[PDB]
């Protein structure tokens, strides 16, 4: 309703330039290091949110 | 008489033992080589170091960070930004930096590269092993060979990504040539990924303010307050950086960047947050 | 006239607002690289020798330009645009040490012909009342080489080609320092230095980032312990 | 032809690169001599 | 002697096989002595 997501994982081994940042779910303390690390490309956006 | 005559010759061989026995058990100091590949825009140079080893039984081998010590810095040769032009020039035509260029047909002249590159590493090399040879004395060379020398060539902002393949396939190719030295001289040089590497120039910043720290003292285990560190302004060739209060409200744009974190400082150093900017705008060139 | 002896280049050739922001800073990217970096419709430049004008130019277009470059946001970089920024939101009362070669000469020249104090303060108005007697100096052909002859018989000294542009950086090192005092923290001491003497008195290494890429593998005992002497030389063996 | 040397040109700069990747990722085996003296009451 | 998977043994029986596995499979403490100090400890 007021913002959209979109969070999917990237593409390994991709260019991945300095001006974006690849989102790890290990580094940012919201998933342990017992399970499988992941880099995401997280982002959020208001002006495509629904209201 | 007979008791001082004995009393002496048991004293001469207990202290034999004893000294024996301190060998095994105390830690041994051991010098050790180190090479930093300075790579820009300008030129290619070397710069060798000195190090104290500390080998300790069943702790391994550790350099003392206090007794790194610059002997010699090498002369000027051409740039690795050259070295891939002149390639560009003679494998692809003068038209290459305004006519587009196809980067799969150029895929056909990489060990025309490697010549290239193998030009300026025999040169690096030759450099090298002159410093050495003039700069240490002959029971420093026995520890310096037997040891092993790792080296960090490291190509500095200002030399251009080229936004293909060339400069990332150069990386493998000088890496390779340093992997593979000549066996004349006896210096074990050697590299990897990790140390081999191309540098930006935030990171440069962050190295600039490490060893500013580390000259000054102010870089150590103890501390005296977060580690008391003072800030950097390096306004070099190619790029200008600007590295340096305490718990301050922070925008969300922008990061404070933690070297512990960045794996660039151990965690049983002090942890410190620096302002970390680089401006190629503002560099001299 | 060499397109790779041109200043212009590492700029030329990095140049979605950073088509927009490359486009304002004169560097056209639709534009061919030959007339990307020529300066249209000029042919010769005349040297005024006014440093309160030079000054205010550096912060308009260096130090603090209203439409700044993209300065990306990386592992190592904070995500400050330009300088002014930077002191604005993020000032600390920590040491400051200023380096760099042609930075450094900046402040040696002035005091070496007597207008800057032979106490390094770091005051940008005593910065700026030495620079300001030292850019307004005449410019006359002499048989030994080109010579800078200082207003009001203050000296003299050979012009090269790192003395010439020296004036320019002489308005960064005002400029960036003015800065500094504006923020809401000032560093607790300015000082320029080559080199940092050890406890010998000699210095054990000079500054750049040399030293910090030693230490930052170094340091962590582990990791040194396996690639440098676990692995070692005899990893490459066949 | 022409582009049956052009192909094959590439695929040989390519595959050189490849190998010489593979040999800073991938792990060395080197043989290693192990000494140990049996001293008894006898021998 | 035990025969390995090639038909002939490896090594003779006794205690020799044991002293060099029991130094050996400690992969952290091998490296340390073996490798990071090794035949450069003993330098001077």
């Amino acid at each position: 309703g007021a913002s959209a997501q979109i969070v999917f994982p990237l593409q390994e081994g991709t260019v991945l330039p300095s001006s974006v940042r690849a989102v790890n779910l290990q580094r940012e303390r919201l998933l342990p290091e017992r399970y499988p690390s992941a880099d995401v490309v997280s982002v959020s956006f208001m002006q495509l949110g629904m209201a | 008489g007979v008791d001082a005559d004995t009393e002496k010759r048991i004293n001469v061989g207990k202290t034999h033992l004893q000294t024996l026995r301190n060998l095994e058990t105390r830690c041994h100091d051991s010098l050790q080589a180190l090479v930093v590949i300075d790579a820009g825009s300008s030129s290619t140079r070397t710069n060798v170091f000195l190090a104290k080893t500390r080998s300790c039984p069943n702790k391994g081998r550790s350099i003392d960070p206090d007794s790194i010590q610059l002997i010699r810095e090498g002369k000027r040769f051409t740039g690795l930004r050259v070295v891939l032009e002149e390639w560009l020039d003679t494998y692809a035509g003068k038209d290459w930096e305004s006519r587009p260029v196809d980067a799969r047909l150029l895929f056909q002249y990489v060990p025309q590269m490697h010549e290239g590159a193998k030009k300026l590493m025999q040169l690096l090399e030759e450099d090298t092993v002159a410093i050495l040879d003039s700069q240490l004395n002959e029971e420093q060379k026995v520890q310096v060979k037997a040891l092993g020398i790792p080296v960090m060539l490291c190509s500095t902002a200002g030399v251009r990504d080229f936004h293909e393949w060339y400069r990332d396939a150069l990386f493998v190719l000088l890496r390779h040539l340093i992997n593979n030295p000549s066996p004349a001289h006896g210096y074990k040089f050697f590299t990897n990924p990790f140390w081999t590497r191309p540098i930006t120039g935030a990171e440069e910043g962050l190295f600039a303010f490490i060893t500013l720290n580390h000259l000054s003292r102010r870089l150590g285990e103890d501390p005296a307050r977060r580690n008391d560190l003072a800030g950097v302004v390096e306004v070099g060739g190619a790029s200008a950086q600007i590295v340096f209060q305490e718990g301050t409200v922070l925008p969300s744009s922008v990061r404070a960047v933690n070297l512990q974190r960045e794996r660039l400082l151990p965690e049983r150093y002090p942890s410190a947050d620096v302002v970390s900017v680089s401006f190629m705008q503002l560099g001299m060139a | 006239e060499d397109v790779r002896k041109n200043r212009l280049k590492p700029l030329a050739t990095y140049c979605v607002t950073n088509e927009m922001q490359c486009r304002e800073n004169s560097i056209d990217p639709t534009k061919p690289l030959a007339e990307r970096m020529k300066i249209e419709n000029c042919s010769i430049i005349e040297g005024t020798g006014n440093f309160d004008k030079c000054v205010s130019q550096v912060e308009s277009i260096l130090v603090a330009p209203k439409l700044p470059l993209p300065a990306n946001i990386e592992a190592a970089s904070s995500g400050f645009e330009s300088v002014d920024q930077v002191f604005r939101f993020a000032s600390s009362t920590a040491p400051m040490f200023i380096t760099g070669r042609e930075m450094l000469a900046s402040i040696d020249t002035l005091k070496d012909h007597r207008l800057l104090r032979s106490d390094f303060s770091g005051d940008v108005e005593e910065l700026a009342e030495a620079a300001r007697e030292f850019c307004s100096s005449e410019v006359i052909i002499r048989t030994d080489g080109p010579v800078i002859q200082l207003p009001n018989a203050r000296g003299e000294q050979k012009l090269n080609s790192l003395n010439f542009d020296l004036c320019k950086t002489m308005a960064l090192t005002v400029s960036l320092l003015r800065h500094m005092a504006a923020g809401e923290n000032q560093p607790s001491f300015i000082k320029w230095e080559k080199s940092i003497a050890g406890p010998d008195g000699k210095p054990l290494a000079d500054l750049g980032w040399q030293v910090g890429v030693i230490l930052h593998h170094v340091l962590f005992t582990e990791e040194w312990g396996r690639t440098a002497y676990e692995a070692g030389y005899s990893h490459n063996l066949e």
